[PDB]
């Protein structure tokens, strides 16, 4: 995508200080769309559901970049967790390929 | 109607008239004293105060009257 | 030294049902309100007491303020070891300094027994209170584990939906059986179910807007709503008697704030004109936008806002309108739609409508209604939706049941009886109190009837004497109110009946005669003559005459 | 040194004579959001005759003791009224009730009256009452200039001088006699 975290932080801080009504950044949208693409690809092929970190960028004040998360609870079984880990690893590897 | 679990408290007038306490000869003075005490006590701050300060203010008013 | 846990009482069904909701006596005790059709709202009129009452109030407060400082100074100067909370131990400041806690310690402390009272069971028309004994001066309490019933005129259940046996309770239990009590998380990743969307559409249709949103808490709703679309370059014009949540939300938003006097529209128009002309501070550039915040019904005063004038002004000067109505969304109106129904104003004129379910529907939460193209943006721009927990299932079931009951779908003729009962009760109580000789505020239909007590030392006496008669009331005072005017706020409910009101009228008449609380002038009666009616005549003649809409000054 | 992101630091005076700095945008919003309750009660109903009633009672109580002299009694009631007014109006700075942040931490009640608007009727009444009291006291009975000069000096410097617009928003800090005042 050709952008860094510091540039995004400076752009957001400048936009907040200038009090501009319209706050739209393209590379952030592309990154969010890509991560949602991994999520959807993992959902359609295999019956495993994960989610990404949902944030509002225009309200934050400290630096932050989009990410992904996986949760677990105390009612699961080890074999299913291992199978899900393998499935999500395969999904990530397949989506990140074709460079 | 239907009964409930409420205990109704009778009013002062009903209790007095059913108790036979009302006596014309020796109750008018009591009522006058009650009125004089309550009127004096309510309209002036004694009821949010402390015992020492309330007694001090009572003595102050009593001395003011006596002088 | 600890609050005991009270064992539930075992009683037959009929007795408990009567305790929760009271059966009607006669069908002549109902009243159906009528629309206004847009006729102008007259300026309110307020009555005043004589001078000597105010003079005595001033002397009382002056003496209290002097003595408080005398004690504070002497105690802080000499007896240091006793007061270790207000002194620094080892290079650490105290949690709070003495000055900001002066009012709480010096005058409020002597009255702490009339403010917080533990209760148990469902709050209906009879509430069970725990018995407690005071030690020292309201420093700590000792409990003997004894309970006794009282009549409640202090709880927010206007339509009487707080019950333990009914269709709403059945729906809540069924929802608990079907959906568990646990939620998933924020309503952007997991935690949204079909019940949420059903409640959304039901509320949107009930209000009359096009789309809506539902939140788990009302205070958070107001505190987080404003920062999504307001900025430093905008202006907010609001009344002087708004709720704390609006103030917190506006503070977090960061915009400029101008305030106008209560009930004045000439001043409002002048302020709008001046603010439009002047512009931004120190630069005199035009504002980006202007927003008007108001309240549907004010609980401390029991008065309505003149909506048509606000709509006219916002149409003429191109401004936006925000209306807060939590006390008037279910208890007021010919059919209970809100403030937009009595005045005949089309709902599309107002921009944002907000309300809470706590007061009338018996469940906790809040909502917001607006147009589709606004809700679509707000569902993305809000911080409550993607960062905070979601609403549970039983509360949603209770709210849906209450709304379908009021709308007239699930049960044919239950809501209308409740509306008529609450209207009649409010009118009868207000008229009887005014004919006795007291002073009340209101607009002849609000469920809030504030009776004014002026001397500082009369509120605790009134509270304790009403408690001895087995009646529960709530009294407010400084600074929540103007210094001179203290009051007791009555909250009328549909569950109470007429005989309860007669009992209350007799007891309050006796207590007021004892405490010298009835001081009325000719500005409160329509004939211009001060009226002191005897009690039995009031009871005989008021319920018939309370229906005619000419006996009320405002 | 390291610079804070958001700075709200109290600064004290650094000279014998000084004036308090004008407020900022955020402070102005904080003061305008919520009405002030320390200055509202002055303009309300029955708030003017109260001073007259207090004066009448103070005269009677000080005259009640047989041993007092009329000149001495009037001087003592002047002592009481002037000291009470000075303590309430000009001595104490702050608000007993808590407002947003510090808020009115620097100004006195006389400065807070009527949103700092000058030449208001309440101010006229409050400045005229001590003058009328002084003239009534002077004309009422015989006097000698010995205590008269000091009495008029106290009346001027404890009641009149603080009310002038020149002393508005003004702070005086002696290096050792008086503590430094926040600006
Ligand atoms: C018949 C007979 C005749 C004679 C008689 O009896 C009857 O007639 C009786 C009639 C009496 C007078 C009646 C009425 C008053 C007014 C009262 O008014 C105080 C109100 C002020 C505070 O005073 C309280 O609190 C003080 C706290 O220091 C106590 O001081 C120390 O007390 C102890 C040592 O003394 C030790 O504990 C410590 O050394 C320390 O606590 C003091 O005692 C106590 O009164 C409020 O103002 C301040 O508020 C903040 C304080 O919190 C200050 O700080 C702030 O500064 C920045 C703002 O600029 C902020 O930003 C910062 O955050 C923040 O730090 C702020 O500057 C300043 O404005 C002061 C007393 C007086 C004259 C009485 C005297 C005694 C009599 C003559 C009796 C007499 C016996
Ligand atoms: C041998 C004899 C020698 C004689 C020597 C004479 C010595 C004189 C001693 C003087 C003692 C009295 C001096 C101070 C007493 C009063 C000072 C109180 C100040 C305490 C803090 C004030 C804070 C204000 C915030 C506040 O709560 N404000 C208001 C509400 O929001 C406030 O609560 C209410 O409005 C009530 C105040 C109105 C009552 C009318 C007062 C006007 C006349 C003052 C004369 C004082 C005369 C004292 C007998």
């Amino acid at each position: 995508f050709g952008y860094t975290c510091e540039q995004l932080f400076e752009t957001m801080s400048a936009l907040q200080k200038k009090s501009q009504t319209n706050k739209f950044i393209e590379p952030y949208e592309e990154e969010e769309k890509f991560l949602q693409s991994i999520v959807d690809h993992a959902l359609i092929n295999y019956n495993v559901l994960i989610t990404r970190n949902t944030i509002v960028l225009k309200q934050e004040t400290l630096p932050i970049v989009p990410s992904l998360k996986i949760c677990c609870n105390a009612a699961m079984s080890p074999e299913e967790l291992k199978n899900a880990c393998e499935s999500v690893k395969q999904s990530i590897l397949a989506c990140c390929q074709e460079s | 109607q239907h009964k409930s679990s409420m205990v109704y408290i009778p009013t002062t007038k009903e209790a007095k008239r059913r108790n036979g306490k009302s006596e014309g000869i020796l109750n008018t003075i009591e009522e006058v004293v009650e009125k004089l005490y309550w009127t004096y006590y309510i309209h002036l701050p004694f009821y949010l105060m402390a015992s020492f300060d309330s007694f001090f203010l009572h003595v102050f008013f009593l001395t003011i009257f006596s002088l | 030294t600890r609050v005991p846990l009270c064992e539930p009482e075992e009683l037959p069904d009929d007795i408990q049902k009567e305790n929760e909701y009271g059966t009607l006596d006669s069908p002549g005790h109902l009243y159906q309100v009528k629309s206004r059709h847009g006729k102008p709202l007259p300026e309110p009129v307020v009555d005043t007491p004589p001078y000597y009452i105010s003079l005595l109030t001033y002397l009382n407060y002056l003496i209290l303020i002097i003595l408080g400082h005398v004690h504070d100074f002497l105690g802080m100067t000499f007896q240091k070891n006793k007061h270790l909370d207000l002194l620094e131990h080892d290079g650490l400041a105290p949690w709070f300094s003495n000055f900001e806690s002066f009012y709480v310690r010096r005058i409020k402390m002597r009255i702490d027994d009339c403010f917080s009272r533990p209760t148990t069971g469902v709050p209906g028309r009879f509430i069970r209170c725990i018995d407690r004994i005071s030690h020292n001066i309201n420093e700590y309490f000792t409990y003997s584990g004894a309970v006794y019933p009282c009549m409640n005129l202090s709880s927010y259940n206007y339509l009487g939906f707080a019950q333990s046996k009914g269709q709403c309770t059945d729906a809540a239990l069924e929802s608990v059986d079907k959906y568990s009590i646990q939620s998933g998380g924020p309503r952007a990743q997991i935690g949204t179910t079909d019940l949420h969307i059903k409640a959304e559409k039901l509320v949107a249709r009930f209000i009359g807007k096009e789309d809506a949103l539902v939140f788990s808490m009302g205070y958070g709703t107001n505190a987080n709503l404003f920062n999504a679309f307001l900025d430093k370059k905008c202006l907010v014009i609001s009344d002087e008697l708004n709720h704390t949540s609006i103030r917190t939300g506006v503070r977090l938003s960061g915009a400029a704030v101008r305030t106008f006097k209560h009930g004045d529209m000439v001043g409002l128009e002048k302020l709008i004109r001046e603010q439009i002309v002047l512009g931004q501070p120190k630069t005199n550039r035009p504002w980006k936008k202007i927003l008007i915040c108001a309240e549907g019904l004010f609980s401390m005063e029991g008065t309505l806002c003149n909506l048509p004038k606000l709509v006219e002004l916002k149409k003429k000067y191109k401004c936006y309108l925000f209306i807060d109505e939590a006390h008037s969304i279910g208890a007021m109106g010919p059919t209970g739609r809100g403030v937009c129904e009595i005045f005949g104003v089309d709902p599309k004129d107002v921009d944002i409508l907000m309300g809470t379910f706590t007061k009338s529907f018996g469940a906790a939460g809040g909502y917001i209604a607006a147009d589709q193209w606004i809700i679509d943006r707000l569902r993305l721009d809000l911080t409550t939706v993607s960062y905070s927990e979601s609403m549970p299932a039983p509360v949603l079931a209770q709210t849906i049941s209450s709304l379908q009951t009021i709308s007239g779908e699930i049960c044919p003729g239950q809501g209308t009886e409740r509306l008529q009962r609450i209207a009649f009760n409010s009118r009868y109580l207000r008229l009887a109190l005014q004919r006795l000789g007291f002073i009340v505020y209101g607009v002849a239909d609000s469920p809030v009837i504030p009776l004014l007590l002026y001397c500082p030392s009369k509120m605790p006496a009134f509270s304790r004497m009403m408690l001895q008669r087995r009646i529960a009331v709530v009294v407010v005072a400084y600074p929540a109110t103007p210094l001179i005017e203290s009051r007791v706020r009555f909250c009328m409910s549909a569950s109470l009946t007429k005989e309860d009101i007669d009992y209350l009228l007799r007891h309050v008449s006796e207590v007021g005669d004892k405490l010298n609380l009835k001081s009325n002038s000719g500005k409160s009666s329509y004939d211009g003559k001060r009226q002191r009616w005897d009690i039995e005549e009031v009871i005989r003649r008021t319920p018939e005459d309370c229906k005619d809409d000419k006996y009320f000054v405002n | 040194t390291t610079e804070p992101v958001k700075d709200h630091r109290r600064r004290r005076a650094a000279a014998i004579i000084s004036h308090v700095e004008p407020e900022t945008f955020e402070d102005e919003n904080d003061q305008q959001l919520l009405p002030n309750m320390n200055a509202t009660w002055v303009d309300q109903r029955g708030a003017w005759i109260i001073h007259v009633v207090i004066i009448i009672l103070l005269k009677l109580f000080y005259n009640l003791f047989p041993g007092v002299t009329t000149e001495w009694s009037w001087t003592l009631t002047n002592m009481t009224y002037v000291i009470g007014s000075y303590v309430m109006f000009h001595l104490i700075k702050g608000t007993p009730f808590d407002f947003n942040g510090g808020a009115y931490d620097n100004l006195t009640m006389w400065e807070q009256i009527d949103d700092e608007t000058l030449y208001t009727p309440s101010r006229k009444f409050l400045i005229s009452v001590p003058i009328a009291l002084f003239l009534v006291s002077t004309h009422y009975a015989h006097y000698d200039l010995k205590l008269f000069s000091w009495n008029c000096f106290l009346t001027t410097f404890g009641a009149v001088v603080p009310k002038l617009p020149v002393t508005h928003r003004l702070r005086i800090s002696i290096p050792g006699i008086t503590g430094r005042a926040q600006i």
